[PDB]
């Protein structure tokens, strides 16, 4: 039906909208093991 | 204690200026075919054509990784003088590098030897740094972005909980839509270095790689329609089909 | 996995094999970084989380295994071609043999594997001669039918 | 690592050249001059002043205790001359270019009883492992390339333990032998 | 075991033969993908309130860390 | 001074160590999640 693929792109929105949020999750959370172990492998 | 705080700060900046100081006799002095520039404050470099490192005193963007690790590498080269390792086990001998003391009389090799003196200062250890801590962002963007822009086939990443600077290790599992367990194929582990990136394929192969971003996007590019023909193998094998004539490349 | 479970496992591999030693420093978090020494030809340092093994420098037996202090180092390479391709055979092997569903079988299976290179420099290939093209001894072992033909030998 | 130390004999100085150009078809990259220096005295011992270990000494006897010591055991030597014989019949010096090739570090140089330059040497130490004997087979075949229709089928400088250690020391234990028949004859 | 599969792969042959078939009339193949982007939003959620909670007792542990000193 | 100051930098360490420790397997969960995304 027409009105239930509409529905499919709303949910899809709705879902690829949250994938967004998540991407930048991982790139901060990527971001702080990069910068931990960086900052630890040096210590003295 | 006000009077407390009032030294630590003095104490930061007399360090801070040591710092600057170190990088700053470096960069001109030595030359590393790259073409370091000294401004008042800036030591502006360019160790990537598309990058420019701005290690700028600020008195009175910000990484605080490659900030941080200043202050900390400091301390090593401050720490090799007067320390422990200097001393001699055995109580009558010269000072000097406990390594070193027992690499002439062990019959080390030229080049290891040679090797340990080599030590490249300040300036080198950190340009190479950020030599890698950016080379690693234009080989995470780009597997991220093709992710999102490629959905025929998912790219997978399990980046490694142990990546050291100079070095971080990467996982790839190429997969098809969801069919992870009737086909798993081409999983390469790609090995982001200090001037290129290193993969080793499935199969065997070993590709060393480009430095660019682009030469990377390419690679992973090429991997996927291989694995699409690996599809169509796996499913040979596990559907009533049988194998005809192969062509791995080309 | 347990932290616990992840010595006894490796423990466990030290018991089948009597050239290989296994070393347990776990200098980073929850982490093994065991240390494998088959005999006398060969060192290495892999490092794994939670028992599932990603890594494998493989350091030959003259070169030095830490650097100063316990620290294991596992970054630095090895200085000879030979043990830098079986890194790479190693980095690449230590793949093939993952089940993603058990996690002893994959240290096991990468162990005999480890096993079988105690005979490198005494083994020909079955396709061409001992040494190859390059300066390289065979330095690649077959995945199951573990033979002796080189990285240019298919 | 390992390496097997040998001599290879007119036209002796155009051998090395020829014998070059064999190793230059295989494909080397000159990386460097070894030169490797012996030293010789009375009661007897001798001190092996060796490229590549820039610090060791490498005193050694006929077959008994080698030490190795850093550089400055040369000035005990010339100090110590008093209560020795020092300097007693010659010095024999073998200095060659260095070949390295793709890890088997393989050099030939003339050796040269200073100034005679009598015979040739080649040094195929074999850098990877310290386990020898149980790896002799390897060296072998590099070998066949290299020189023709005469190798050398063993050093002889292996004692077969059933875990066998090699190391840099016994090499010039090797190094030795080979000078004692440049010594014993012409 | 060779019987085995044979007879298997035909099994599921003439299933999959009525899923393109079963496929093009009815909207249930579109249903189950309402289903299944609505189950994989809530995993994704659930997923995020194990995050947070974590992430939020780890910050409270580092603030304490950090009052000590 | 100087052994009180250390146990302080060792402590924190060992905590700042589990806290990479539990973002590890906790980045590597969510890390596949983005992956699976579907359609999106
Ligand atoms: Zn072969």
């Amino acid at each position: 039906a027409s009105e239930e693929r509409r529905e499919i792109a709303e949910v899809n929105k709705k879902l690829k909208q949250k994938n967004q949020q998540l991407k930048q999750i991982m790139d901060q959370l990527r971001n702080l093991i990069w910068d931990i172990n960086a900052m630890l492998a040096m210590r003295n | 204690p006000h009077w407390q705080t009032k030294l630590e700060a003095a104490q930061n900046v007399l360090l801070c200026k040591e710092i600057f100081a170190q990088l700053s006799r470096e960069a001109v002095q030595i030359k590393s075919q790259v073409p370091h520039i000294v401004v008042k404050n800036q030591i502006i470099s360019q160790p990537f054509p598309s990058l420019q490192l701005s290690i700028s005193l600020c008195h009175s963007d910000h990484l605080y990784v490659l900030e941080h690790n200043l202050h900390l590498l400091i301390r090593e080269f401050h720490k090799q003088t007067l320390s422990s390792i200097m001393m001699p086990h055995p109580a009558s001998a010269p000072f000097g590098h406990k390594r070193m003391r027992l690499s002439g009389p062990q019959a080390f090799d030229k080049n290891e030897i040679n090797s340990l003196q080599s030590s490249e200062g300040l300036l080198e250890k950190i340009i190479k740094q950020a030599k890698h801590i950016f080379l690693r962002s234009r080989a995470a963007a780009t597997i991220d972005s093709l992710a999102s822009r490629i959905e025929d086939p998912q790219i997978q990443a399990h980046w490694s909980n142990i990546n050291d600077v100079y070095e971080s290790s990467v996982k790839v599992l190429i997969t098809s839509q969801g069919y992870e367990q009737i086909c798993k194929s081409i999983q390469l582990q790609l090995n982001i270095g200090v001037e290129q990136i290193r993969v080793v394929h499935r199969d065997g192969r070993v590709i060393t790689l480009s430095y660019q971003e682009q030469e990377l996007q390419d690679f992973l590019l090429s991997q996927m329609s291989q694995h699409q023909v690996h599809a169509v193998q796996q499913l040979a094998k596990v559907m009533g089909w049988q194998v005809l004539s192969f062509s791995n490349h080309v | 996995l347990p932290p616990q479970y992840v010595d006894d496992v490796i423990s466990r591999i030290d018991r089948m094999f009597p050239e290989m030693s296994i070393h347990l420093s776990r200098p980073n978090g929850t982490s093994a970084m065991l240390l494998v020494t088959l005999g006398k030809v060969l060192k290495v340092i892999v490092v794994m989380r939670s028992l599932f093994i990603d890594r494998t420098i493989v350091k030959g037996y003259n070169e030095n295994v830490y650097t100063e202090d316990g620290k294991l180092d596992i970054w630095s390479k090895s200085n000879y071609q030979v043990f830098q391709k079986v890194t790479d055979h190693a980095t690449t092997a230590l793949l093939h043999y993952q089940l993603p569903q058990m996690p002893d079988v994959v240290v096991r299976s990468f162990m005999t594997w480890l096993r079988s290179y105690i005979k490198l420099f005494q083994a020909p290939c079955q396709r061409c001669g001992k040494f190859l093209q390059d300066g390289l001894p065979p330095t690649w072992r077959d995945f199951r039918t573990l033979e002796a033909f080189h990285d240019t030998c298919r | 690592g390992v390496t097997c130390v040998s001599q290879m004999p007119k036209s002796v100085q155009q051998t090395v050249e020829l014998l070059t150009r064999k190793l230059e078809m295989l494909g080397a990259e000159k990386q460097g001059t070894f030169c490797v220096d012996c030293e010789t005295y009375h009661t007897l011992m001798y001190v092996m002043h060796n490229s590549e270990y820039p610090l060791s000494c490498f005193a050694l006897f006929e077959n008994g205790p080698c030490l190795i010591a850093d550089t400055n055991f040369d000035v005990l030597m010339v100090k110590l001359k008093g209560f020795f014989q020092s300097a007693k019949a010659s010095k024999i010096e073998t200095r060659g270019t260095r070949y390295q090739y793709c890890d088997f570090l393989v050099k030939v140089g003339t050796v040269t009883m200073g100034p005679s330059a009598r015979g040739i040497s080649v040094e195929v130490e074999y850098g990877p492992c310290v386990v020898a004997s149980d790896c002799w087979s390897l060296l072998l075949e590099f070998l066949q390339s290299f020189l023709g229709s005469h190798t050398p089928g063993a050093p002889a400088v292996f004692g077969n333990r059933h875990d066998a250690v090699y190391g840099p020391a016994d090499t010039m234990v090797q190094y030795m032998e080979l000078f004692n028949k440049i010594r014993k004859q012409q | 075991q060779k019987f085995l599969d044979i007879a298997r792969q035909t099994e599921c042959f003439f299933l999959q033969k009525r899923l393109q078939l079963s496929v093009q009339k009815p909207e249930q193949v579109i249903k189950e993908d309402v289903s299944e982007l609505r189950n994989e939003l809530q995993r994704k959620d659930a997923l995020v309130q194990k995050h947070l909670t974590k992430l939020r007792h780890w910050q409270q542990v580092l603030e304490d860390i950090n009052v000590q000193h | 001074r100087n052994q009180q100051l250390r146990t302080l930098q060792e402590e924190c360490d060992r905590k700042l160590i589990t806290l990479r420790d539990e973002i590890s397997i906790d980045l590597y969960e969510l890390e596949e999640e983005y992956y699976s995304s579907s359609s999106s």
